[PDB]
């Protein structure tokens, strides 16, 4: 089917250089914008880089601005991340994510497996906040995961740019709900998204054994993408 | 008293028919512009160039009008600045007309060079050519007032225009020679291309194209020859010597008839123009 | 025996005509005589959709009332976001000669057809992110003139072989074949309940077919030339047919004969497309005179003109909410009107 | 006898079409008029919808 | 800029779609459109074969850096006036005529002369309102068969007013003249007549240079020098 494979991760001394390669298969790579997303060993996701279809526009995070360079080789279907002057804070797992943008599209539909970087030893952006770190839940019940935003995510065009992801233990994050209401393909109808303005909640009905994990809250209104702190879900 | 001094030292000390002829030319150009505006399929770059030529020689129809009426015994009332504006209006109008012919020739030569199947609307080239013509015309028209004139230099002064510098008259004559040669070569190459492409294909266009080229080129050269010969002659004639320089109005009249028959030639040859104009 | 049979057919036709005349006590122009006129209907072009290079032949809006699909002879099927004029998809068609296109009610599929005698259904919601040819339906021996979606799995197609077809997309076979027309069928229109549909042909008659049974319930003959367009009334109890004789005609299924005729002395060109407003009070008809008129259905009086196209207005569509009306013409431009 | 079969098919089709229940034109016209009147308020083409409501302005 | 990040990305996608459409249109506009027409068994098949050697069937080939599209509509059993407007704007029309059909009576099955039916079709398409400017490229196929048919079968069967002799040159010129006289748009369009056979190889060259003449004519009409 559709898959993305990350390679090029290894032990790096500080100030060194490294290159990450995402190899895509099973989809029209040239028609999909690509994101590089970082997840440090213990904390949550945070967006790193983005390159559009045809390399029209390229965006970086202020943490990696200047040092990192994201590029795409469409004929060979590859995504490169050339990172230089590596600090010790960059040791993490990296994911290459596909995202297509049109009316009714579902960006961040598929995530890669990720590769491990081990570097051997602000403001003016939306602060997505998930106050609750974790909740004890018995399967078969109904649980609600809350979310908050510093700035309202509702645009003048009627679309609320809020995405929901679920990261199971030992698995890449999976897109559940896009734009706060629409359910992703292949996602069970148990999950439901609601909320308005700055406060959002994710409701799960009849929780089953594969729902355990960390649920992340992401905004897509202003392009300095910020993920939520995450809400771990564990059984009793 | 610059004008009176220059006219004294250069020796210079029927309009109704001309102004009515020019009004008739204005009528032709208004007809051509209306025909272009009404018809929707004419909204393509070649007919846009034809309309640009119509506008240019129409402005040569107004401006010559101004010149003819503001001349005569009332040119003494004009201050030197107003005299320069009057002469520059004619120079810029005639230069714009000639450059419009040059732009049409260039566009036609490019269209003949590239076969294509649908030429399309290349607005970049059309805008570039139109801007070049209508900026160079104003430039050449404005050089005399900018400082390249006869003021304080009466030993190197033209006779037909007693305040235009002889070297500037030579420059304008050289520019007109360059455009005339360019138009001649362009139309000759158009005919040569069409003829050599027709003759290499086995089974007319060549004869009709030759007739059109002959009509256009012969009319242009015959009508603009007396004025060009006068411009060449005035430099070589010292003041008070050449009497024929005084009777310089008829040559400009023939130039104006050239401006007016350009509508006729560019509408009669094109069958679509005749069909659209009749209805 | 053939002479006796055709004499019996003529007797049946005379009986039908007598029955129709008997059940005609008042004309539509008499009941809809004291009602208030619609008034001057003025619509401006709100959006202009550019990107087509050849002449446009068909368009279809869709239930979402925001996206739309357009088909042109250049070989491209373009899905437009009418709100922002964005091109959501541009599908390169295998055959450049397409005369019809349909957009599925769910929005997951788009249909097209034309001179290739094949109806192509493309899956818009593909996991690969592109648009793939989901299915190719063959079996018609004439050019496809119209096609509409019953649902994601069943489609109704009209072709120039004087027959219509009901296809199951999953299996790719013709579940039903509708015969009876003696001329090329140029358009079809499905009822809102998807239980019946009318097809107009070149035999100057429009036939009503039952989708499930597969038989021709009724036929209507009032036109004098080829019928190029047809459209059900919003309630599904009537329909309108446009023809090449510069006249439109409103027929009623229950009445069984013609109700109204829409014509003007200075209009001599045929109609390429008809459509109804949301309430059914306005009948928009695209003509060959580069224009598109808005007739009043009840009063038969002209209400306005949509004159913004430089060529033949080939296709016409109205949003399901009736908010805007899209006209596609041969000058390669679509125009949204409000 | 293909012609005879076609003639029989045409005759039976006409007989099926000649035995349907037809209401008067007045009834079928009053129905359309009443339907147009009922849904008149929901038609934005009849009455111009305000600029603050239509998506195209 | 009121657009959002998703709106900006959608606009970028639309711009890329526009750039692809423009490139495709520029590629298509450099290609020659030929509409192939003719009666049954006229000789369209052998013309298609000659093009190959050097619903709707489309043939693509190349000659002297020109790409030729040739739409053999052929087996389209429908009214011609409902879909013939789709083919206006083609560079040329290639009409096929079988000479050996001058004494073949069956038409479709009407039992009225096949050559007369071919002439009627030629008149219908040449004088058609859509093809008022399109130049016909008339192909007189099967000249080898006709060269033997005319020796024993006089042309008076098809043309009772033919007062000439039964030779190849005179009868062939007469048939060409009769076909060309059906043209009523003498000023707007030209008819290019070529006498082909089963095994000749100069057909693609004639199509090439006839299209070249049509292109020169169209360029002159765009400039207005004609
Ligand atoms: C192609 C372009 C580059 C060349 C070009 C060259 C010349 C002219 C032009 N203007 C003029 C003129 C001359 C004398 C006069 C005469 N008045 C002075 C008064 C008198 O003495 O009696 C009356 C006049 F009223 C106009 N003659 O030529 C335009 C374009």
């Amino acid at each position: 089917d559709v898959q993305l494979v990350e390679s090029g991760g290894g032990l790096v001394q500080p100030g060194g250089s490294r290159k990450l390669s995402c190899s895509a298969s099973g989809f029209a790579f040239s028609s999909f914008g690509m994101h590089w997303v970082r997840q440090a060993p213990e904390k949550g996701l945070e967006w790193v880089a983005y390159i559009s279809s045809g390399s029209g526009t390229i965006y970086y995070a202020d943490t990696v601005k200047g040092r990192f360079t994201i590029s795409r080789d469409d004929p060979k279907n590859t995504l490169f991340l050339q990172m230089t002057s590596l600090r010790s804070e960059d040791t993490a797992m990296y994911y290459c994510v596909r995202s297509i943008y049109y009316y009714g599209s579902s960006p961040f539909d598929f995530w890669g497996q990720g590769t491990t970087l081990t570097v051997s030893s602000g403001g003016s952006d939306i602060v997505m906040t998930q106050a609750t770190s974790s909740v004890p839940v018995t399967p078969g019940e109904s649980v609600s995961i809350s979310c908050r935003s510093s700035k309202s995510l509702l645009h003048s065009n009627g679309n609320t740019y809020l995405y929901w992801f679920l990261q199971r233990p030992g698995q890449s994050p999976q897109l559940l709900i896009y734009r706060m209401s629409n359910l992703a393909s292949g996602v069970p109808d148990r999950f439901s998204g609601s909320g308005s303005g700055t406060a959002f909640t994710l409701t799960i009905s009849r929780l089953e054994a594969e729902d355990v994990g960390v649920y992340y809250c992401m905004q897509h209104l202003e392009y300095p993408l910020t993920f939520g702190a995450g809400t771990k879900l564990e059984l009793k | 008293d610059i004008i009176v001094r220059h006219y004294n030292y250069t020796g210079k000390l029927t309009s109704v028919v001309f102004i009515l002829i020019c009004c008739f030319i204005i009528l032709e150009n208004i007809f051509v512009l209306l025909t272009i505006w009404k018809t929707k399929k004419f909204h393509r770059p070649m007919y846009y160039f034809i309309g640009n030529l119509a506008l240019s020689d129409l402005l040569a129809g107004v401006a010559y009008t101004a010149n003819l009426l503001l001349s005569g015994a009332t040119t003494y009332k004009l201050t030197p600045a107003q005299w320069f504006l009057r002469e520059g209006s004619m120079f810029v109008a005639l230069s714009a007309s000639v450059f419009s012919l040059l732009a049409i020739a260039i566009e036609r030569y490019i269209t003949m060079l590239k076969m294509k199947l649908h030429n399309g609307s290349n607005n970049f080239r059309l805008f570039l050519l139109i801007s070049a013509c209508w900026v160079i015309s104003l430039i050449l028209g404005g050089l005399p007032i900018m400082g390249w004139n006869c003021i304080s230099a009466l030993s190197s002064c033209s006779t037909v225009l007693p305040l235009y510098h002889k070297h500037y008259i030579l420059f304008c004559t050289t520019v007109f020679t360059l455009l005339l040669l360019s138009i001649v070569i362009l139309y000759c190459r158009i005919y040569s291309l069409v003829r050599t492409r027709s003759r290499r294909l086995t089974f007319e266009k060549s004869l009709a194209l030759l007739k059109t080229v002959i009509i256009v080129l012969s009319v242009f050269i015959a009508c603009w020859a007396p004025l060009f010969i006068l411009l060449l002659l005035d430099v070589g004639c010292k003041v008070k010597t050449c009497d024929i320089l005084f009777r310089a109005e008829y040559f400009l009249v023939l130039a104006v008839l050239n401006s007016g028959t350009n509508p006729i030639i560019y509408t009669l040859t094109n069958k679509e123009m005749r069909r659209a104009f009749i209805r | 025996e053939l002479d006796q049979l055709r004499q019996e057919a003529e007797q049946l036709k005379n009986q039908i005509r007598d029955a129709r005349k008997a059940c005609a006590d008042a004309t539509l122009s008499q009941i809809t005589n004291n009602i208030d006129p619609v008034g001057r209907i003025q619509m401006r072009t709100r959006r202009t959709l550019r990107g087509h290079l050849a002449k446009i032949y068909a368009m279809h809006w869709g239930t979402d009332s925001r996206l739309l699909v357009s088909a042109s002879q250049d070989g491209k099927l373009i899905i437009w976001d009418s709100y922002t004029t964005n091109k959501v998809h541009a599908i390169p068609l295998r055959s450049s000669w397409v005369m019809t296109c349909a957009y599925a009610p769910s929005g997951n599929y788009v249909a097209c057809g034309g001179l290739d005698n094949i109806c192509s259904i493309y899956n818009l919601k593909t996991r690969e992110g592109n648009v793939r040819v989901s299915r190719e339906l063959a079996g018609h021996t004439g050019y496809l003139s119209c096609c509409r979606f019953l649902d994601d799995n069943q489609i109704v197609t009209s072709s120039g072989d004087t027959t219509c077809a009901l296809w199951d997309i999953e299996t790719g076979q013709q579940t039903t074949t509708f015969t009876g027309h003696t001329g090329d069928v140029m358009s079809l229109s499905l009822a809102p309940d998807t239980r019946l549909f009318v097809s107009g042909a070149c035999d100057a008659s429009a036939k009503l077919w039952d989708v499930r049974e597969g038989m021709c319930r009724q036929t209507f003959t009032g036109h004098e030339s080829d019928i190029n367009a047809i459209c059900f009334f919003p309630n599904g109890n009537a329909f309108a047919t446009g023809s090449d004789d510069a006249t439109c005609r409103l027929f009623d299924l229950r009445a069984d004969q013609e109700l109204m005729t829409y014509s003007h002395d200075n209009i001599i060109c045929g109609i390429t497309s008809v459509s109804f407003s949301k309430s059914g009070r306005l009948l928009l008809a695209g003509y060959d005179d580069f224009n598109c008129n808005v007739w009043d259905a009840l009063k038969a009086d002209r209400a306005g003109v949509l004159a913004g196209h430089d060529n033949r207005v080939s296709c016409l569509g109205v949003t399901d909410d009736g908010m805007a009306v899209a006209t596609g013409s041969w000058d390669s431009f679509l125009k949204i009107w409000n | 006898t293909a012609s005879i079969a076609q003639a029989r098919k045409l005759v039976e089709q006409l007989k099926m079409e000649a035995n349907i229940d037809r209401i008067k034109v007045s009834k079928a016209a009053a129905d359309l008029m009443a339907y147009c009147e009922a849904h008149a308020k929901e038609d934005p083409l009849l009455t111009p919808v305000p600029a603050s409501e239509n998506p195209f302005r | 800029c009121t657009l959002s990040a998703e709106d900006k990305a959608a606009v970028e996608r639309s711009k890329m779609i526009d750039r692809n459409l423009r490139e495709d249109g520029e590629k298509a506009a450099r290609e020659v459109k030929l509409l192939l027409l003719g009666a049954g068994e006229s000789g369209k098949s052998t013309i298609v074969k000659q093009m190959k050697i050097i619903g709707i069937v489309e043939t693509h080939f190349t000659f002297k850096d020109l790409h030729f599209k040739m739409f053999d509509v052929g087996g389209q059993r429908s009214e011609r006036k409902k879909w013939i407007h789709c083919f206006e704007g083609v560079t040329a029309i290639i009409f096929c005529v079988a000479l050996s059909d001058y004494d073949l009576v069956l038409a479709e099955d009407e039992e009225m002369n096949r050559m007369h039916e071919s002439m009627k079709l030629f008149d219908s398409i040449c004088n058609n309102k859509w093809f008022t400017d399109t130049s016909i490229i008339l192909f007189l196929n099967k000249k080898d068969l006709f060269e033997e048919k005319i020796k024993k079968s006089p042309l008076t069967i098809c043309y009772p007013e033919y007062a000439g002799s039964n030779t190849y040159e005179e009868a062939a010129a007469y048939i060409q003249c009769q076909f060309e006289d059906l043209n009523k748009r003498k000023d707007t369009k030209e008819i290019y007549t070529h006498f082909t056979c089963a095994t000749d190889t100069k057909n693609v060259q004639f199509v090439f240079d006839a299209v070249t003449d049509v292109i020169i004519k169209n360029n002159l009409k765009d400039c207005g020098l004609f």
